[PDB]
């Protein structure tokens, strides 16, 4: 059903847990990096431009 | 129909002159409408008091040097530009500096008058050397709104006044710096809402909270004609 | 790329603009001047910096 | 200290057994045999263990010495 | 339509079979969003029984990629048309011309790094007007085979499902045409024979206590894929020869 | 020919016009190119890729 | 020491297009009010729009009527634009019933007291058959901003009737807004400016009421903002 309570629990679990982002041609060790996730609307992943 | 009014407006004043203000949650898009309205009115149209003109008894042009003052006339002009004066009743007053001897001529050395208050008695103005150390000047303080550069007065100064009358940029608005950041903030289910971070540094005379408050007051008062 | 363009534009100098030869008491005042439209974002100027 | 672990590496120069020490501490916290030594900021036990390592309050020597201390206490 | 074309777009549109083109030009007698009926000119009329030409158009059928392929009538009652005129516009076609996409007002400038790289920023105004909204017609198939444990059935009786989910099925167990569904919803009710549960002891205890008669039938109903929501546009039923068709069939 | 046709429309012949920043209301320096371009929505839809 | 802006002549060039001027504006607030008003006007002006449609013989948007030329989907798209002014109630159910050959325009809608059809000439559909007859019920609500079909499902409330056809609600009558600050030299004064707000709408909100409503909303937000309870 996914009511507000589920979103609060998800927010609390996600807080300090980091996730790994990878791009199919991992040329060097920086092809895999870990980031702290921020929940957002939409179906697209937003990554910081500089990296 | 029915709008959303913001709650939880916390203000952490690090360094009494520096105040950060957080404001949420606001309907979509109003972050920038209020940030900009506030900034523009606050910065450009704010009643204040400031030094406008200066007279040195000794020199005819602002690029010459006076004997025994290490700082050039430019430096003393800039030191006077920053000087924060708050007058209660009178609109324009003429302050005099007469100092002698070795050491730093500071704002404290101004003649202590009734209606004029110097918020920083220890603000450095000039450094005077030894054994000659003669400094005399007349600084004019006037009240006005906003920022007026010297170049427009010198342009429109058809009333020619005698030599030595060195114009300085009049910084009336007591707000030295202001900016607003808009950031994503969601009210438990609506994500299309925003947070306003207002960082403001003023120059002592007015406390930041009062600056914000009177700015918004005057804007609303202008708006007064239409609000039903 | 975009960043570098922005910074290049921001820092670049121009022969003549608004506020040629003004003396500003500090960077915050510089920013106040630019945001009020009393000076172009790039124009040669004398500034006090610590 | 969920930005840069530089101070923990300045405390422990290996930069690898750091993660093992932090894992031992944070698992000692998860299975509630112990309690946090730092006021929590709604953080999970990972960054809590990092915060405990970086301030010099906890390292390998304090874990082993205090562990055998509590063990010998629990012997009675 | 493209504002800036090359002239070839009419050739491309006509030559494809998606446009409907007049074979003997004449006057359009009847126009409907399903057929265009045209009376041929006395000039081109075959001597023995020429009569009129009727063009049946194709309405939303599923394309190979699941996009919509529907033709809309262009001309109106009483318009005179000539041999080789464009009667009905196919998908992505305007008045005979190729209209692959749509033309928007673009401004070349950096807007706070939201178009940093080749990414594109777009205004709510385009979505408001629904000018880039696509129709996709997906197909789903529920097949009831006969296992050696017993033939499966399409009945609406689905063990331990809330009747809220059943509400949208008819007595035959097929969604009503035009019902709006969402991911997880049941489209075709189907049950499969299965026995020898071999429940674990504790389950035996629970069955004893509460009286939970275990139903020997597994659930199979064709539920909608995750995160898809639309209207059931059409249904087809294929029964093998021999079996007794059901009410809906 | 484009210049001519643009003149027939009563539009700036250089094809750039000054734009005002919709958030703050300030004008942009250096007018920017605006105009209509024909764009397409490709079959690579995020709805499927996620 | 300030002045204040009073609403002076408010000319209407067309039924949709109106220019509203504010004469005694102090230097510097021309742009501030221009922009603030522009923002509020475009974003928050409450308007009316069709929310849902029920046609009898049609199960879903994709089918087709006998004797009409537009598809059901095109009839929905045409109804989305219908500009209507409702005075008292929030939810009106208009009934359109026409037969015979002809273009069924909005004027054929059954005229209720409280509803004003701004442009009765607006076309809806084209019949093509002497006996072809369409009947429908259009449910029109009041609302502000933009709500799509898919979000409104939250309030489903037993949408059981398959005949109900949801339409995206563009609940906003203001189409376009521009402002011009021009020096309004009054024979006795130094630095005053005039605001000329040119606004184009679908002909539902009258200009004065629009401007007033915007000023109201901004004033309320500034009310909350001035007081600071740390
Ligand atoms: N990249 C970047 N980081 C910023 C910036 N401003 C603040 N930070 C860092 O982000 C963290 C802020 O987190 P908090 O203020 O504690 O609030 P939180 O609960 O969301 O984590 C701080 O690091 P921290 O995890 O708290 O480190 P530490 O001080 O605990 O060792 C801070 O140093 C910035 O402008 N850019």
């Amino acid at each position: 059903r996914e009511e507000a309570v589920v979103w609060d629990i998800l927010d609390e679990v996600i807080r300090e847990h980091p996730v790994l982002l990878n791009r199919a041609p991992t040329l060097h060790r920086l092809g895999i990096q870990a980031f702290e996730p921020v929940l957002i609307e939409g179906k697209a992943i937003q990554l910081h431009p500089l990296v | 129909t029915e709008f959303l009014k913001p709650r939880l407006v916390d203000i952490e004043q690090v360094s009494s002159t520096h105040a950060k203000v957080t404001l949420e949650p606001l309907e979509r898009g109003f972050g920038h409408t209020l940030g900009n309205a506030l900034r523009r009115i606050l910065l450009s149209s704010m009643p204040g008091c400031a030094v406008t003109e200066v007279e040195i008894d000794g020199v005819l042009h602002e690029y010459s040097t006076k004997e025994g003052v290490q700082e050039d006339i430019l430096e003393i002009l800039l030191n006077l530009k920053g000087l924060a004066v708050r007058v209660q009743g009178k609109d324009e007053v003429i302050l005099t500096l007469n100092k002698s001897g070795i050491g730093p001529v500071t704002a404290a050395d101004i003649t202590h008058d009734g209606d004029v208050e110097i918020v920083k008695p220890q603000h450095v103005i000039c450094h005077l050397t030894d054994e000659n150390a003669s400094i005399s000047m007349r600084i004019k303080v006037q009240r006005g709104r906003g920022y007026v550069p010297a170049s427009t007065r010198i342009h429109s100064e058809e009333d020619e006044r005698p030599i030595g009358r060195l114009l300085v940029d009049a910084c009336y608005s007591p707000v030295e710096r202001i900016a607003y950041n808009v950031e994503a903030a969601r009210v438990e289910q609506r994500t299309d809402l925003d947070k306003l971070v207002i960082e403001m540094e003023t120059n002592g005379t007015i406390d930041p909270e009062e600056a914000i408050r009177r700015a918004a007051t005057i804007l609303a008062e202008q708006l007064e004609a239409f609000v039903d | 790329q975009d960043v570098v363009l922005g910074l290049y534009y921001m820092t670049r100098d121009c022969v003549n603009a608004k506020g040629e030869g003004m003396v500003l008491t500090g960077p915050k005042e510089a920013e106040r001047l630019y945001r009020s439209g009393l000076a172009s974002l790039h124009a040669r100027v004398k500034v006090r910096i610590t | 200290a969920r930005v840069t672990v530089q101070d923990a590496v300045e405390k422990i120069g290996n930069r690898f057994d750091l993660v093992l020490v932090a894992a031992r501490r944070a698992r000692q916290m998860q299975v509630g045999g112990k309690d946090p030594l730092v006021p929590e900021e709604n953080d999970k036990t990972t960054v809590i263990a990092l915060r405990e390592i970086e301030e010099g309050l906890i390292n390998n020597q304090i874990l082993d010495v205090r562990e055998r201390q509590e063990q010998q206490e629990q012997e009675a | 339509k493209p504002l800036v074309g090359t002239g070839m777009e009419r050739a491309v549109a006509v030559d494809s079979g998606v446009t409907a083109v007049a074979k003997r030009g004449g006057v359009v007698q009847y126009v409907d969003a399903s057929r265009i009926v045209i009376k041929v000119n006395e000039d081109e009329m075959y001597p023995g029984e020429a009569g009129i030409d009727i063009y049946n158009l194709t309405k939303y059928t599923r394309s190979n990629q699941n996009t919509c392929i529907n033709q809309m009538p262009c001309v109106s009652l009483g318009e005179p048309v000539e041999r080789g005129d464009v009667l009905a516009d196919g998908p992505s076609t305007d008045l005979g011309e190729l209209a692959l996409g749509q033309n928007m007002r673009v401004a070349f400038m950096p807007w706070n790094g939201y178009n940093f790289e080749d990414s594109i920023l777009v205004s709510e105004r385009v979505v408001q007007e629904d000018r880039f909204t696509t129709i996709h017609i997906q197909e789903l198939a529920c097949v009831s085979r006969d296992t050696k444990l017993g033939p499966e059935e399409i009945t609406a009786d689905i063990p331990n499902v809330g009747e809220a989910a059943l509400s949208k099925l008819d007595e035959s167990g097929i969604v009503y045409i035009g019902a709006e569904v969402t991911g997880g919803d049941i489209l075709v009710g189907k049950v499969t024979p299965k026995g020898e549960t071999q429940l674990t002891p504790e389950e035996k205890l629970l069955r004893a206590i509460f009286g939970e008669k275990a139903s020997d039938v597994k659930d199979s109903s064709l539920r909608v894929p995750n995160g898809v929501s639309g209207t059931v546009i059409d249904v087809q039923v294929f029964t093998r020869d021999g079996v007794e068709k059901d009410k809906r069939a | 020919e484009i210049k001519e046709l643009l003149k027939l429309g009563d539009l700036p012949t250089s094809g750039q016009i000054r734009l005002y920043d919709g958030r703050t209301g300030e004008q942009f320096e250096r007018p920017v190119t605006v105009g209509y371009m024909y764009m397409l929505k490709l079959n690579h839809l995020v709805d499927d890729k996620m």
